[PDB]
């Protein structure tokens, strides 16, 4: 599962991922609740499902 | 132009 | 289209819509970006429409 970034959100917490617009995030793993942890070629982390969109295929 | 978009609370 | 309240919700914003766990919105008009616009009791106000559940 991937994504892409639509809205910048910055960490609030040390398990947070800190994503901008544009990046894809990787190793997606979902979960009900409005977090999901993924990858950003850099940290991995939970971030807000709502400011990214979910990639197709 | 939304204003920006509230992250969920952590519970 | 209603909904009912999952979070809680303080309006910082004079267009905004204080809403409260378990409240029913009514009346809500969808716009993408986050933000949806409903009405509890007479108020009515912009919301964070994942902060509520669309009843079905
Ligand atoms: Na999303
Ligand atoms: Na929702």
């Amino acid at each position: 599962v991937e994504a892409i970034v639509e809205f910048d959100y910055q960490a609030q917490h040390d398990d947070e991922l800190t994503i901008s617009v544009g990046e894809i995030i990787t190793n997606i793993r979902k979960e009900d609740g409005g977090w999901w942890e993924g990858q950003i070629n850099g940290r991995r982390g939970l971030f807000p499902d709502n400011f990214v969109r979910e990639i197709k295929k | 132009p939304a204003r920006p978009p509230k992250p969920r609370p952590r519970r």
